């Protein structure tokens, strides 16, 4: 399974400064930026027009170009209609795409301020209960246009299924490919904190263990997954140890990439 | 407005005087205009390279600042972060131990 994301972050700081910068992600995977300094969509992988023709890449484009300027003057259309009962400055955030099964399912959600407020659901823009009810009005402006309504409707229910399907076929080797963890062991200060550090393994599944022999050390804490620059991750898992109690500890790793071989390394 | 947190790490195990990559993560924080620098020795670091913001299933945005480096004994690095959530800049070091 593969989530697909399109993520728009969009600021307006005045009525005469806004700007708006999308990515896209096919699971923790980059594949597009949409820089507000550009006018075309930029692909991050040589696999990012996924199966779509030029033809087909090219008019999806379009319509998101004209979605950009749109949305950008629509947005500074509403705040000054409703100045001063809301002001500057605004952040809107869009998170679009689909998840795919083995079947899919599509979501367009919208947040204002941080805040989820909105989505688009089956054939029309919906407020969430407990948004603020001054998004009513504008809302209902929005789902009297059906010509917006049919094209988010196709792109959610056509579109992003369709292209998400070439992309997994065209980014085969980046999408299943093996990079091996690389750890090693450190300690910060009668008692102190053992480090297992594990960095450069790809894909994200791991599994890492403070040891004595084959008993799992219930101590360790597992940080959070952490990106590298080169599309590979990093995690480390610590132990508190009481000093004289360090001897006989090991740090256990498994993943995908070694071959039934688990990395161990002795403290 | 969410405050940033700030993690620091290296790409690779550190060996003094081998050339490595020093990595900046910042979190969970908004809005998303940030200034994030990267220390050497108290000193900012020039080449500075940043990924594209995003942002995360709760709606905080991240991004990832990366430098080369390399570490030696007396060296010190760290990450300093400029964010309207904070009246001072906060600042994180690399502890290898740690
Ligand atoms: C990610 C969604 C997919 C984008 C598809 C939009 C099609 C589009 O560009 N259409 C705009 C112009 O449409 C006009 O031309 C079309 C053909 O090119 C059609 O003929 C259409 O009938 C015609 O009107 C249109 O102006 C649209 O309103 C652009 C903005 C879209 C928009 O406010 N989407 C909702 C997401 C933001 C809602 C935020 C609600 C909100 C408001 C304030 C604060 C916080 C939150
Ligand atoms: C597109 O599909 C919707 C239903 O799909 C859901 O909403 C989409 C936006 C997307 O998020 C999907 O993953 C969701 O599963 C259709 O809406 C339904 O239409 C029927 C009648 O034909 C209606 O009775 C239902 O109430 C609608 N469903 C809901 C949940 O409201 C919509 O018509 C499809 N449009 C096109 C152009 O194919
Ligand atoms: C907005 C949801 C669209 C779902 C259909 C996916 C079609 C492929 C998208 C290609 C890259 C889009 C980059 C721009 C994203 C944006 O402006 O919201
Ligand atoms: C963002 O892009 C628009 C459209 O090209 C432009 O007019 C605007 O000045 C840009 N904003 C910034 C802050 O550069």
């Amino acid at each position: 399974n593969y989530t697909f994301r399109c993520l728009q972050m969009s600021s307006f700081a005045n009525r005469s400064w806004s700007r708006t910068d999308s990515v896209v992600w096919l699971g923790d995977l980059q594949t597009h930026r949409w820089s507000n300094d550009s006018a075309t969509i930029s692909f991050t992988k040589p696999w990012s027009q996924g199966k779509l023709s030029n033809q087909q890449w090219e008019k999806l484009q379009h319509m998101f170009q004209v979605y950009r300027v749109s949305f950008t003057r629509d947005i500074q259309e509403l705040v000054k209609m409703m100045s001063p009962k809301e002001d500057y400055p605004i952040e809107i955030q869009l998170s679009a795409g689909c998840e795919m099964y083995p079947a899919s399912e599509s979501f367009l959600h919208v947040a204002f301020q941080g805040k989820y407020v909105v989505r688009f659901w089956g054939t029309s823009w919906q407020t969430v209960p407990g948004a603020p009810s001054w998004l009513d009005l504008p809302i209902k402006v929005l789902n009297a246009d059906q010509g917006t309504s049919a094209t988010v409707q196709m792109l959610l229910n056509d579109t992003c299924p369709l292209f998400v399907r070439g992309l997994l076929e065209a980014g085969k080797s980046d999408l299943e490919k093996q990079e091996k963890p690389v750890a090693w062991l450190s300690s910060v200060p009668g008692h102190r904190q053992l480090v297992c550090h594990v960095s450069g393994f790809y894909p994200k599944p791991v599994w890492v263990m403070w040891m004595r022999g084959d008993q799992e050390q219930q101590g360790t804490h597992r940080g959070d997954f952490l990106p590298n620059a080169d599309e590979t991750w990093y995690l480390q898992a610590t132990l508190d140890v009481e000093a004289g109690e360090e001897a006989g500890l090991a740090c256990r790793v498994k993943h995908s990439s070694l071959g039934g071989q688990d990395i161990i390394l002795y403290w | 407005q969410k405050t940033p947190q700030i993690q620091v790490y290296s790409r690779h195990p550190p060996e003094n005087g081998k050339p490595n990559i020093l990595n900046c993560y910042v979190t969970q924080f908004h809005p998303p205009h940030i200034e994030i620098q990267m220390l050497k020795n108290g000193k900012k670091i020039p080449k500075v390279e940043m990924s594209d913001m995003s942002f995360s299933k709760d709606w905080s945005f991240y991004i990832l600042a990366h430098t080369e480096f390399t570490p030696t004994e007396t060296d010190t690095y760290a990450c300093r972060v400029k964010h309207a959530s904070m009246a001072e800049p906060k600042t994180v070091y690399w502890d290898r131990d740690m």
